[PDB]
């Protein structure tokens, strides 16, 4: 239809005016936040059955 | 229509160059330095057994303690994981729920599924017994996903392509999410709850504005329905898990391709994806019985999760991280540490 | 093991007589998933089996009919859209699949075709049985008998082909009447012998809308159903 | 993502025969079971053809046995139909439709309205 | 002598075999969901220790004491009859199968099965012993020196009755069976498995048993056959019904 096909192209429009950052900057942000928080990851390192509750 | 489809072919090709352009390098040559993961092995802590029919939602608590998972047999059972102890088991009037969700507050828990009404339910009350709290009746389609924003707006998406962000309170609904072609599978939340993605039966997921519903951007790099959507714990990527047997992980404000999680001798369609509480592990659910745990930034198989007879067809990570919980069709919900 | 513990664990107990309890209804009850088009008659097969034996946006309707004091539990989907790709999952652990068929028009016959070939060879849709009904079966005695409509101009191997031996003959119905019915329940048969390699089986039937017999045929065929699932069970068959 | 553009049919006359090209993109297209649908002016979508992945399942439905032949070329991610004797009652808009969910013997709702892995189509003419 | 041979023979094969079958049961849950497997397993348990006991009781030469040759004797008896009531329960469940198939479920199937297997024959045996503990005192024994009932009044109630009982109900339910195997067989849509797997369902009803008729009269060729098919049920039932699946075989490796 007409509206569909307008809806679709304004949709269009709008999603080909945000700016976008390179791909290696956000690959980047990726590594920081997964090797800064790697301490925090239970799953990442078993921690002893003392503290873990699940036995 | 004469020449509103070309204009929308050569705006989408636009679009594509203009991301090409963005892209200098893929994820695969920058965590190239980085230690694998390490073959994680775990084991199941805890066999979460009661429900009659397939298990087919479930969701943590924000404590990482009490889980609640809904099954076709028309049950909503609330667990406390670390006794196995089974809490407030409510039964519902329709025997087709499809999601379930529960409330970052604790007090109430959300269901819907075939009969297009999304029941939310009080837990904590005066009486003592838990009791339909709210029903929301405004889809045409099957609900596939619901989640709780803040104790009193729910974002439930349905089959009738939409996803929709409700009043509790009041019963109606506040804001429409239009623009999938495709009945809308699942959706989640960002950590800050001013944004959402939805993944549908397209090859597309939607990042959505909860505040205006204006559809920010639109990801394209799948084959088939997508089933399954997760952020990154820091909200700036999301994880999709599809029906051609691949994970694709996609960035925020980048609108590119990272990492692609697949093997060779993976046929079936992905179904439930989450992130560990660092997102360094990726654990996706599948159709053949498994719940291969990925490493997120170097794209390699981790470990495997078995003991599941039929599909998994759910599964979460505590808020803490310590443990994931995934049920299965063989109504059995196994916790993993 | 604190006091807390010990009210907690009771409560749970208390919860699993419950589940217990309502084990016993689950399995007492056969939840059966009713397919069909528009053309098809398939409210009129509801009507018939709900008045005969004991909401603006809703999905599924649900009706309960009780025959020798066994109880099955029928679904069909109300207001939902017309892709069935993932709802139908929902499905996979029904005793049997009502699957209606319009068999007077032609316009749709090869639709209702395709339905049930999709049905039949979906993974999560297999090991389930199909009580197929062939409704309106007057309607097509009188298409086939003013000759207006020729079964050859939408299915060219009706032409080469003859009633079975083993097809009984509905007494005062003409043989072309006979032949078309059973040529269209050949049609559906070829597909479903197939690939069920015998993990599931379809039950053909010719319904109608005068009759009152199929909620009588759904016990039976859910009845060798779940026997032959229970022959199955010890690799009998 | 997923695109499929199809080439060829028009104005034919009641007799002659037309090539219709489907090129997929987006999908590996060994993987899945490709289709062949139509809409008749006010008739909606019917069924036309399928066939399976690398052929050797090739169907048809009963009005075009004799006259339309499937086929496809995997390493030129290509579907074509080939309609050797047109009728003036099957002009109709041809839609190049692909089965969801790889690696499957069933194929859902293709004929459904708002399919999302169906291509534009192409209209056929026949007078 | 050569009797004596064959039974060892085949019980020991029987119990090493039936042992296998538990311990392949037991530690993999993924194969004993359903109810045939729970019964499945009562009964290779109950023939286990029947074999086991059997075996020693031939062994061992304990013809001086009366107590160790008593209490052998009747925990005999006992296996025996939880054998055959195991075996009639797997007929009564294939009645709740086949015959009766609607309104089946009952909670605690295994439980109340369980109550009735090891039950009845526990209360025959305990009526048995009040009644005479001198009963089981020194024919199913090979030399006169079995420890095996002696009185040959109970003898016929507590086990050919019993036996006879069981078998009548175990062969009604074999022809339900067939009936409904050739019925199914005979629909012809448009126009070894099934062997292999009747003769697990022969050697799991214990038919083989009817052999006794014959062997009683006499019929040496009978009493042999009888002796041969009888000490091989559990070797059989392994075969038939642990490594004839192909999901346990799968679940092996
Ligand atoms: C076979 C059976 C009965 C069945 C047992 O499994 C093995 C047994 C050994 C001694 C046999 C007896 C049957 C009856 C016999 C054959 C006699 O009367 C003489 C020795 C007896």
């Amino acid at each position: 239809s007409i509206a569909q096909a307008r809806k679709l192209v304004e949709q269009l429009k709008m999603e080909a005016n945000i700016d976008r950052i390179k791909v290696s900057k956000a690959a980047a942000d990726l590594m920081a936040y997964c090797e800064a928080h790697a301490k925090e990851d239970p799953l990442l390192t078993p921690v002893p059955a003392s503290e873990n509750p699940f036995r | 229509l004469d020449q509103l489809r070309q204009e929308a072919e050569q705006l989408k090709n636009q679009i594509r160059d203009a991301r090409k352009a963005c892209a200098d390098a893929t994820l695969s040559q920058i965590t190239n330095n980085i230690d694998p993961v390490g073959r994680i092995q775990m084991r199941t802590r805890r066999t979460l057994r009661g429900h009659l029919a397939k298990i087919y939602a479930m969701h943590w608590g924000t404590d990482s303690r009490l889980l609640v998972s809904a099954s076709q047999d028309g049950k909503l059972i609330i667990w406390d994981s670390y006794t196995t102890n089974k809490v407030h088991a409510i039964p519902l009037r329709s025997s087709w729920v499809m999601t379930c969700a529960y409330a970052p507050s604790g007090n109430y828990v959300a269901c819907g599924g075939l009969d297009n009404i999304c029941s939310i339910y009080n837990l904590k009350t005066r009486e003592g017994n838990v009791r339909v709290s709210r029903e929301l009746a405004g889809h045409t389609g099957y609900l596939s996903c619901c989640r709780f924003l803040d104790d009193n707006q729910i974002v439930t998406s349905s089959g009738d392509t939409t996803c929709a962000l409700w009043d509790i309170e009041t019963g109606q609904q506040t804001t429409t999410f239009t623009g999938h072609t495709g009945d809308v599978m699942s959706l989640s939340l960002a950590p800050d709850t001013r944004l959402f993605v939805s993944g549908a039966c397209d090859a597309s997921a939607k990042l959505w504005d909860v505040r205006e519903g204006m559809c920010r951007q639109t990801f394209t790099g799948h084959e088939s329905d997508i089933n399954a959507i997760c952020f990154f714990p820091n909200g700036n990527a999301f994880a999709t898990g599809s029906d051609d047997a691949t994970c694709r992980l996609f960035d925020l404000r980048a609108d590119q391709e990272l990492m692609t999680y697949s093997h060779d001798n993976i046929i079936c369609g992905i179904t439930s994806v989450s992130f560990s509480k660092s997102g360094r592990l990726l654990l996706a659910g599948y159709d053949d019985f498994n719940c291969n745990v990925w490493d997120a930034l170097k794209a390699d198989r981790a470990g495997v999760l078995a003991g599941h007879d039929n599909r998994v067809s759910c599964l979460g990570v505590t808020d803490d991280g310590m443990a994931v919980a995934t049920g299965s069709w063989d109504s059995f919900l196994k916790i993993w540490n | 093991l604190s006091a807390e513990d010990k009210a907690a664990v009771e409560r749970s107990k208390m919860i699993e007589k419950q589940l217990q309890k309502d084990k016993q209804v689950y399995r007492a009850t056969h939840r059966l998933l009713l397919l069909g088009a528009d053309n098809s008659g398939k409210s009129t097969i509801v009507k018939q089996m709900r008045i005969y034996h004991v909401v603006k946006t809703s999905g599924i309707f649900e009706t309960k009919f009780q025959v020798d004091k066994v109880n099955f539990h029928m679904f069909d989907v109300g207001a939902q859209r017309d892709e069935r790709r993932k709802w139908i999952q929902c499905f996979n652990d029904v005793t049997a699949i009502i699957f209606v068929v319009d068999s007077s028009d032609y316009n749709r016959l090869q639709e209702a075709l395709n339905d049930f070939k999709s049905i039949w060879n979906n993974r999560w849709l297999r090991t389930i049985s199909v009580i197929l009904f062939l409704n309106k079966q007057d309607l097509l005695a009188e298409k086939v008998l003013a000759g207006k409509s020729k079964i050859e101009d939408y299915f060219p191997e009706f032409a080469r082909y003859t009633t079975p031996e083993d097809a009984t003959p509905e007494p005062g119905e003409d043989p072309r009447v006979t032949r078309a019915k059973y040529f269209i329940r050949d049609e559906f048969l070829r597909i479903s012998t197939a690939s069920g390699d015998g993990r599931h089986y379809c039950y053909p039937h010719f319904t109608c809308s005068v009759d009152t017999e199929n909620a009588r045929r759904i016990f039976n065929d859910c009845r060798d159903i779940i026997q032959r699932m229970h022959l199955r069970q010890y690799e009998l068959l | 993502q997923v695109q499929l553009q199809e080439s060829g049919g028009g104005l034919v006359q009641p007799g002659g025969s037309l090539r219709l090209s489907c090129a997929a993109s987006g999908f590996t297209f060994s993987n899945y079971k490709m289709n062949w649908v139509r809409q008749a002016p006010g008739k909606g979508l019917e069924w036309v053809s399928d066939i399976s992945q690398s052929g050797a399942s090739i169907s048809y439905t009963g009005s075009v046995k004799g006259r339309f032949t499937i086929s496809r070329d995997n390493a030129k991610n290509t579907l074509y139909l080939q309609m050797n004797s047109l009728k003036p009652e099957d002009t109709a808009v041809y839609y190049c439709a692909r089965c969801p969910a790889p690696f499957t013997r069933d194929c859902f709702d293709v004929t459904s309205t708002t399919y999302a892995y169906r291509g534009q189509g192409t209209q056929v003419t026949v007078s | 002598m050569a009797l004596t041979f064959i039974t060892y023979i085949g019980c020991g094969l029987s119990s090493i075999f039936l042992s296998v079958t538990l311990v392949t049961y037991i530690a993999f849950e993924k194969i004993r969901r359903d109810y045939p497997s729970k019964i499945l397993i009562q009964l290779c348990a109950a023939l286990l220790l029947l074999n086991l006991i059997f075996l020693l009781d031939s062994w061992i030469a304990l013809y001086n004491t009366r107590g160790f040759c008593i209490a052998v004797a009747v925990f005999l008896h006992y296996f025996l009859l939880v054998s055959f009531t195991w075996m009639g329960l797997e007929a009564f469940h294939m009645y709740l199968a086949l015959v009766k198939v609607f309104n089946t479920y009952i909670r605690k199937y295994i439980l109340k099965f369980c109550i009735v297997g090891w039950g009845i024959p526990a209360v025959v045996v305990s009526i048995v012993l009040t009644i005479s503990p001198d009963n089981y005192g020194i024919p199913n024994g090979t030399p006169d020196d079995f420890c095996w009932i002696n009185s040959n009044v109970v003898f016929y109630i507590t086990v050919v009755g019993y036996f006879c009982v069981i078998f009548l109900l175990n062969v009604s339910m074999f022809i339900v069976v067939l009936v409904q195997l050739c019925r199914i067989k005979k629909k012809k849509q448009l126009g070894i498995q099934d062997l292999r797997s009747i003769a697990g369902l022969t050697f799991l009803l214990g038919i083989t048993w009817g052999f006794a008729f014959f062997a009683w009269g006499v019929n040496v060729t009978f009493m042999y056959l009888f002796a041969i098919f009888n000490t091989l049920q559990g070797f059989f039932i392994f075969i038939f019904y642990c490594a004839a699946k192909e999901n346990v075989r799968k679940q092996w490796r």
